[PDB]
RNA sequence: UUAAAUCCUUUAACGAGGAUCCAUUGGAGGGCAAGUCUGGUGCCAGCAGCCGCGGUAAUUCCAGCUCCAAUAGCGUAUAUUAAAGUUGCUGCAGUUAAAAAGCUCGUAGUUGGAUCU
């Protein structure tokens, strides 16, 4: 069992330190290779330039063609497939426009129906998609 | 109309047994729901903890019947927990109450600190261990209420426990086994021994004994 | 550096369980019974009572002969009595644990002006408090969360400048009387 | 069980097993209570009075009830020495 | 109680001149009247302030008894393969923790 | 008021019918309070944090109506904390679910029979 002496503190804490790495969450947060491989670079939102639009096929049970947009991040030049959130919102987005992109909400997991997309477009040309969808804004170019 | 089959039910039918506590002193089996219905009256409040459905796999196919976990409780008194399977739901519920009154147990109410007034909490931290579910009941000071999951919260409102701490272990998501575990703990209140009950007991007669002359006539 | 104070306290706690019918029922019943604007007034009163009870409970773990046990015990008793909740016969530290939420909402200026009947209805009472027509002693109070003391309860008036008070009739009356 | 004022704040006092002083529970339905008779020491006549033994369910289950009754009857002298 | 081969206690019956006494012949008719529980409540429009009444007898919005009866009535509009029982004849206060599981 | 202004506090006059001097943000399968309401699309568009809905009556889309929650605030993403007794000193596990080295010796380490008022 567990060592239960009174002069055994360094063994207990060294054992704890070595066994904290096998926790994948603590290793992901503290070893920090997922922090460098993150396209956002530990950022809540990123800003890119639209490169093309791709219709990606969904999972096998739910058949749909989700209209993702391939953008190039201004920061480090990584290619991002970001899902345009709502229906009819693919119409507003246009090639070579400055775009603000956020994740879906599983902290780095392809959420649900779409393999390879864990990002969603929030803003285009410094106006939101929610304003354009609800008839609140006029899009500049 | 209430019809007696036990001799205990015959004694309860007349005014020979004053309260429910002559049964519990002697651990006599309460085999009729309507004994419990007689002694407590309308004080027994209850709400169904869950109706979980199990589809019975049969020779013809799959046809479902429903299992009712109901919790009946006399406040600052007694609790019972009933589990009943039936074709309907309301039939399963009524079977669950009539089965839960058979499972009425008295819980012990004690004190945390100094002993002033009516008892309020579990007298000593007990445990209920049912099918990988482990419910610990810890005494608590006045007015803190019961800190627990909703279903043991229900059973501890019904127990008359005003305030206690609760710890759970295992798969809690099985509601029925969780409720059976905490029910086992509040039964283990009298299954536990305290230094208060260290005096040598004096043995009274079992209700069958001094009242057998009336059972000769029946 | 600046000559400023950044001491600020959140005076309410959001409940952990967001949608349960029991909590929503008790909160809405209490709101309707003493006429509050939203749930945050209930949550504020709940948090104040929780702090008082937790202080009392953290006092009870000390010895009976502990000096600060006695000192802040007497202080807590005196404050809870002068605010108008406890009574002089109930000066014991364990009786604060026998307090509930509405015992703190009965001392609001809204409920006090309703119970003393100087206004008509409890929503009318809240309106009359915020509409600047009701004063305490000599100071005009326009805030319905004003927790009225026991000794200051016995004199609440109509704020003499008000039309319900001494005089100076309002805008609507002076417009109506200058019609013809 | 009893507050500082002195009132017996308890629902009832449960009986204890005579063999091992354990509290016999409410739903311990395997427990027993012997009434055992003693005799007049001159003629072997029933007196009408009786001694009492209570045994919990576990003692009866493991097979130790009869030896417990025998040794408590030796203690009470209802069964003779040796 | 229900057996075909049955016993008759006729010889132990002592006296029965007038068997059809008017004590067991009570005419129980409550269907077409307004005393049957199996009748709609004629629902009131939803209050905006969220409660009915004032003082101590303020009947609130959900009001667990009322909400339980409402959830029972919402069970009454389930799938035909579902079996309910007699949930209106016996006062069934069923909660959302249970009703939502049954609805699922 | 103030260095002089501002803002707050005080005073005169004007200033109030909701069809306003008009309150938003999310949601209504479960988790989780709220609809088996109506019309359209028809595994398309989409919703969807999880399970899943949509393949011609959609309890989940799109609109409208109604309802709920919080309310001058309310969603969203990220990071982190509690729930986590899923890092375990308190306090986890190791036959079969992840797991005890093939076995033995052995240094450092860790712990070490009674016994003296």
């Amino acid at each position: 069992g567990k060592c239960r002496g009174l002069r055994t503190a360094r063994k207990l804490r060294s054992h704890r330190r070595d066994q904290k790495w096998h926790d994948k969450q603590y290793k992901k947060a503290h070893l920090g290779t997922a922090l460098k491989a993150n396209p956002f670079g530990g950022a809540s939102h990123a800003k890119g330039i639209v490169l093309e639009k791709v219709g990606v096929e969904a999972k096998q049970p739910n058949s749909a063609i989700r209209k993702c947009v391939r953008v190039q991040l201004i920061k480090n030049g990584k290619k991002i497939t970001a899902f345009v959130p709502n229906d009819g919102c693919l119409n507003f987005i246009e090639e070579n426009d400055e775009v603000l992109v956020a994740g879906f909400g599983r902290k780095g997991h392809a959420v649900g129906d779409i393999p390879g997309v864990r990002f969603k477009v929030v803003k285009v040309a410094n106006v939101s998609l929610l304003a354009l969808y609800k008839g609140k804004k006029e899009r500049p170019r | 109309e209430w019809m007696p089959v036990t001799k205990l039910g015959r004694l309860v039918k007349d005014m020979k047994i004053k309260s429910l506590e002559e049964i519990y002193l002697f651990s006599l089996p309460i085999k009729e729901s309507e004994i419990i219905d007689f002694f407590l009256g309308a004080s027994l409040k209850d709400e169904v903890l869950k109706i979980m459905p199990v589809q019975k796999q049969t020779r013809a196919g799959q046809r479902t019947r429903f299992k009712a976990f109901v919790a009946i409780g006399d406040y600052n008194g007694h609790v019972g927990l009933g589990v009943k399977c039936s074709k309907e739901v309301a039939t399963a519920i009524r079977g669950a109450i009539i089965l839960a009154k058979l499972s009425i147990v008295p819980v012990r109410r004690g004190y945390w600190g100094n002993k002033i007034g009516k008892p309020h909490t579990v007298p000593c931290k007990v445990t209920g261990r049912c099918g990988s579910v482990l419910v610990r009941l810890i005494p608590a000071p006045r007015g803190t209420g019961i800190v627990s999951a909703p279903v043991p919260k229900k059973l501890l409102m019904m127990a008359g426990i005003d305030d206690c701490y609760t710890s759970a272990r295992g798969c809690t998501a099985t509601l029925g086994n969780f409720a059976k575990a905490t029910f086992d703990a509040i039964s283990k209140t009298y299954s536990y021994l305290t230094p208060d009950l260290w005096k040598e007991t004096v043995f009274t007669k079992s209700p069958y004994q001094e009242f057998t002359d009336h059972l000769v006539k029946t | 550096p600046v000559a400023r104070s950044w001491v600020c306290r959140k005076t309410y706690v959001t409940p952990r369980r967001p949608f349960e019918k029991s909590r929503l029922d008790q909160e809405l019943k209490l709101i309707g019974e003493y006429g509050l604007r939203n749930k945050r007034e209930v949550w504020r009163v709940k948090f104040t009572l929780a702090k008082i009870r937790k202080a009392a409970r953290e006092l009870l773990t000390l010895d009976e002969k502990d000096p600060r046990r006695l000192f802040e015990g007497n202080a807590l008793l005196r404050r809870l009595v002068r605010i108008g909740v406890l009574d002089e016969g109930k000066m014991k530290l364990d009786y604060i644990l026998g307090l509930k939420i509405e015992d703190f909402l009965e001392r609001r200026l809204q409920t006090q002006v309703f119970k003393l009947g100087l206004a008509k209805s409890i929503h009318h009472a809240r309106v009359l408090i915020r509409q600047r027509h009701i004063r305490v002693r000599k100071q005009v109070v326009n805030i319905p969360s004003f927790i009225v003391r026991l000794d200051s309860q016995k004199h609440i008036d109509f704020s003499l400048r008000s039309p319900y008070g001494g005089g100076r009739p309002g805008r609507v009356k002076r417009k109506n009387a200058k019609k013809g | 069980m009893q507050n500082d004022a002195g009132e017996f704040v308890d629902l009832y006092v449960p009986r204890k097993c005579s063999a091992s002083n354990r509290i016999i529970g409410a739903k311990d339905h395997a427990s027993i209570q012997m009434n055992v008779a003693e005799v007049d020491k001159v003629t072997g006549r029933f007196n009408g009075q009786f001694k009492t033994y209570a045994i919990c369910g576990a003692i009866r289950r493991m097979g130790e009830s009869d030896d417990s009754i025998l040794r408590l009857a030796k203690a009470d002298g209802i069964v003779s020495k040796n | 109680g229900d057996s075909k081969v049955s016993i008759s206690f006729e010889n132990y019956r002592k006296v029965h001149p007038y068997e059809d006494s008017d004590s067991s012949e009570d005419e129980v008719d409550w269907q077409d009247t307004r005393d049957d529980p199996y009748r709609p409540a004629k629902p009131v429009p939803t209050p905006k302030k969220g409660f009915i009444g004032k003082g101590k007898d303020i009947t609130t919005k959900h009001d667990e008894v009322v909400c339980g009866r409402k959830n029972t009535a919402r069970m009454e509009n389930f799938a035909p393969e579902f079996q309910v029982g007699d949930g209106i004849g016996m006062d069934l206060k069923l909660s959302n923790h249970v009703f939502n599981a049954l609805k699922q």
